[PDB]
């Protein structure tokens, strides 16, 4: 069945602010969350991603940063 | 063979007021680091060197664990060569460096260089021996002083903390004048050799 | 004296790191901040947090890594460029050993006053959680800022 | 007992494996005084416990021996002693003789040891040279051309970054010699509390230089009211940590002098220098009422009504009722007090002053101001709460 | 031989330091700028 997304009001505004600025800009981000399939959903932190030179897709996603923010988020409990 | 992770500690206290013994002091240090990296992360993996100071100008984190010996020869610059020494201050920090690192569930090893006896209070360094023997932590002192400087407390650390055999302590003297640092630390346990379980 | 403008997604998340892992008062946490302290207006765009250990009975007792920030700030270079270290937050009315001798290592990474942030993570008595100090010298003297909240356009909507 | 001919003589063998490098005539100039106890820039590890205030002979020799003294003991043997203790000596023969040893030297250490921040504290490398370039002037000719060179030190201070605040105040040490034998003490009242005033970790002296500190202190509150009274030195260890004879009393003195109003007892302690200038007793009228406009806030009346009579500063500041309003005039054109004065009714009502730290009445005084206002929280916020 | 050595492995490595700089920046720089070039014409500089 198709999932229901809880998000909070720290990761909707967050969400808005990274892709804000300019109309012709594109930008990208990752979202953090534990939920379990078929309610439950939810959406704990989001923060943006380094964008290469073909914008969004597959292969923008660097998990050298990613790995170490993952040890960082864990502090606060952001990482998921 | 040996899979350790190294923590090099700066202290420093007025014994350590003697810049050069033969013709120069605490430059030796820096140098001896591209030695004990390359003789440890080089010659086998998931052994990472670690650098921290727990006297002289603040005691703070240099540099953490890293893939190269030059991050750790940035930490070494911007220290107080005499200052305050706080021993239970060192121990600590190097506990929560140890615990947030990769390659977890393995040896730990803390590499202090110690230039004074060290004496503050008894009853803290035994408080903090039977804590760094449940994470299996290995705490090397060397000894540079003027001369040699042992029966003191300095050598009451060494038989406090160890309830095992090879996983404590290991006691290098470094005879003062013309010496190799790396050679003296090379042919010592501390590099590979025991300490390993 | 200067001014400090907070968004308020940096005062909404820096509050809810403190309920995730249920912190007691033995541990506090801090964190980053980011904008602009070029100017006399001291604006705060973005926040992050830092994997800070601190024993309560020990105010000799930190930890805080600087290489997780420069493998943070090169992902920034690849999203905002105008994003630089304007200071840091830590959680908790009381200042201790702990807190003030970190503020020094900041101070390599940010060319301005690094901005001091305490966070109030009761948030027990009238507004604003998080008072803006500034630190200067005449013994570290912390003097209290205008504290202002304004954002963009896109955000306060 | 011998600290420089016997103990420092064997430890400086002992320490820097054998000799720091020393010269045939390091033994030369202590087997020169002998029992004349005789210490002269003891020169390191025995000079930072042991002071000594002869003329050196060995001035010229150690300087040599500062690329040793590093890695014997410590490079603030230099800053803290030796070139820059020269003070102490006390030797007239040397004036502007010293810009080779102290500062054409510190340019050659500048280039070698020290280039930038230094090595091991920081601090060094900037009070060596600076602390001498005022005290070039402060010496043979009159002051006024060692106040072009202040400001020079005052832009460094700015751009220079030192932990120890010890150079900070260096600074104001000098401003403050400006200001010694110039008058209008105001200023120099102003920049001798720069120097030492409430702090403890820095200026670290002797007890016998806090009784010369203080003498400077006792001579700049005469002929000015800035910046408190006596009574602001009382809560400093500053008059409690001197002696209360030998004219180091008038610190003491002027502070009772207030309320009884009898000059005749300070005018026996001093001299005919400082008695013979009317500005001491001009200003000193001013404490006096101004202990009573400090009862213009909170003191008597809980109404907050601020009134003050011309007869109750009358008798307080020993001065007739006619001039009682030329006072008022000179005290307002000087920038001393703001405000206005009732001539009809004979009443003052004053302006923004600077309050003084004391405490007791003064505190419970404001103390059950805040009550009150706490008590029409219960009257007038309860009244408004249920409507 | 000796004495050179000591200074050349600290220039070495610091110009290893600038190489994994700009090993990330030359893939920014080139996939930054957008190969389907548009003509323009700059009327004031």
């Amino acid at each position: 069945t198709k999932e229901t997304v809880y998000i909070s009001s720290i990761a909707l505004l967050k969400m808005l602010k990274h892709g804000r600025a300019g109309v012709p800009m594109e930008v990208m981000g990752l979202m953090l969350g534990e939920f379990v399939d078929d309610y439950t959903v939810n959406v704990v932190d989001v923060f943006a991603m380094p964008q290469s030179g073909t914008g969004v897709s597959v292969e923008a996603v660097d998990d050298v940063f990613q790995a170490k923010m993952m040890d960082m988020l864990k502090q606060t409990g952001r990482d998921q | 063979m040996v899979l350790e992770a190294t923590v090099l500690v700066i202290d420093n206290s007025e014994y350590s007021r003697n810049g050069d013994f033969p013709r120069t002091r605490f430059e030796a240090q820096i140098d001896s680091v591209e030695f004990i990296f390359q003789a440890k992360r080089n010659s086998n993996p998931e052994n990472t060197v670690g650098l921290i100071s727990g006297a002289g100008a603040n005691p703070r984190v240099l540099s953490t664990f890293t893939a190269e010996f030059g991050k750790i020869l940035a930490g070494l610059h911007d220290t107080q060569i005499e200052g305050k020494l706080h021993m239970a201050t060192a121990l600590q920090i190097a506990q929560l460096t140890l615990k947030h690192r990769q390659n977890k569930v393995q040896h730990q090893r803390i590499v202090a260089f110690v230039c004074s006896p060290i004496s503050d209070s008894r009853d803290e360094l035994i408080r903090l021996a039977k804590t760094l023997k449940k994470n299996n932590v290995a705490v090397d002192i060397i000894n540079f002083g003027e001369i040699e400087q042992n029966t003191e407390l300095l050598d009451e650390f060494i038989a406090a903390v160890n309830n095992p055999q090879e996983e404590t302590s290991h006691l290098l003297t470094v005879t003062p004048g013309p010496r190799l640092l790396y050679e003296n630390i090379a042919s010592s346990p501390i590099i590979l050799e025991e300490g390993s379980s | 004296h200067e001014k400090v403008t907070i968004a308020p997604l940096v005062l909404l998340s820096a509050l809810d790191h403190y309920e995730r892992t249920q912190t007691k008062e033995n541990k506090r946490c801090v964190g980053v901040i980011l904008g602009d302290a070029n100017s006399s207006t001291i604006r705060v765009t973005n926040s992050f947090a830092l994997p800070f250990e601190e024993d309560e009975k020990n105010s000799d007792v930190w930890f805080l890594d600087h290489n997780y920030i420069e493998n943070m700030n090169e992902m920034c270079k690849k999203i905002n460029a105008k994003e630089k270290l304007i200071g840091w937050y830590h959680s908790g009315p009381k200042l201790r050993a702990s807190d003030l001798k970190i503020n020094e290592l900041f101070k390599k990474y940010t060319q301005n006053n690094p901005l001091l942030l305490i966070v109030d993570v009761k948030q027990q008595g009238v507004g604003l959680p998080t008072d803006a100090y500034v630190a200067i010298e005449q013994e570290k003297t912390f003097l209290h800022l205008p504290c202002t909240i304004e954002a963009e356009e896109a955000e306060e909507i | 007992m011998f600290n420089n001919h016997e103990i420092d003589t064997i430890l400086s063998t002992l320490r820097m494996e054998a000799d720091p490098s020393l010269h045939p005539l390091f033994e030369q100039f202590e087997k020169f005084y002998e029992e004349k106890l005789w210490f002269q820039l003891s020169e390191s590890l025995t000079k930072f416990f042991d002071d000594a205030k002869s003329t050196p002979l060995r001035l010229r020799l150690y300087d040599n021996f500062v690329s040793k003294f590093y890695d014997k003991i410590n490079q603030l043997s230099v800053v803290k002693y030796l070139l820059a203790s020269l003070k102490d000596s006390k030797d007239f023969d040397e004036s502007l003789k010293y810009l080779d040893d102290l500062k054409a030297q510190f340019q050659e250490l500048d280039s070698k040891k020290q280039r930038n921040n230094g090595s091991k504290d920081h601090g060094d490398g900037i009070l060596l040279i600076d602390s001498e370039i005022a005290r070039t002037y402060l010496l043979k000719n009159d002051l006024v051309k060692a106040r072009d060179l202040l400001d020079d030190l005052e832009k460094t201070l700015d751009k220079k970054d030192s932990i120890p605040l010890r150079i900070t105040n260096s600074f104001y040490s000098t401003n403050s010699q400006y200001f010694k034998f110039k008058n209008d003490f105001n200023s120099f009242y102003y920049t001798s509390l720069l120097y030492l005033s409430t702090l403890e970790p820095s200026t670290s002296i002797t007890l016998a230089e806090r009784q010369q500190l203080a003498y400077d202190l006792s001579i700049s509150a005469l002929l000015g009211d800035k910046i408190y009274n006596f009574g602001e030195l009382l809560h400093h260890p500053i008059m409690e940590t001197i002696v209360n004879d030998s004219n180091y009393d008038w610190l003491f003195q002027l502070l009772n002098a207030l309320t009884v109003g009898d000059f005749d007892k300070f005018d026996s302690l001093i001299k005919v220098q400082i008695s013979k200038i009317p500005i001491l007793a001009q200003h000193e009228s001013f404490l006096r009422q101004k202990i009573c406009l400090m009862t213009l806030i909170e003191t008597v009346f809980v109404k907050n009504i601020r009134m003050l009579s011309f007869e109750d500063i009358s008798k307080a500041t020993h001065l007739p009722k006619d001039n009682v309003e030329h006072l008022v005039m000179r005290a307002i054109s000087l920038g001393l007090l703001k405000g206005s004065i009732d001539q009809v009714n004979e009443l003052v009502t004053i302006s923004w002053v600077q309050p003084r730290i004391i405490s007791g009445d003064q505190i419970t005084k404001m103390k059950d101001r805040l009550v009150e206002w706490n008590d029409q929280v219960e009257k007038l916020g309860k009244k408004m709460e249920a409507r | 031989i000796r004495i050179f050595r000591s200074e050349l492995q600290r220039l070495s490595h610091e110009n290893n330091v600038m190489l994994e700089k700009i090993k990330d920046n030359k893939e920014k720089i080139k996939n930054n700028r957008q190969l389907p070039y548009l003509v323009a014409n700059v009327v004031e500089v």
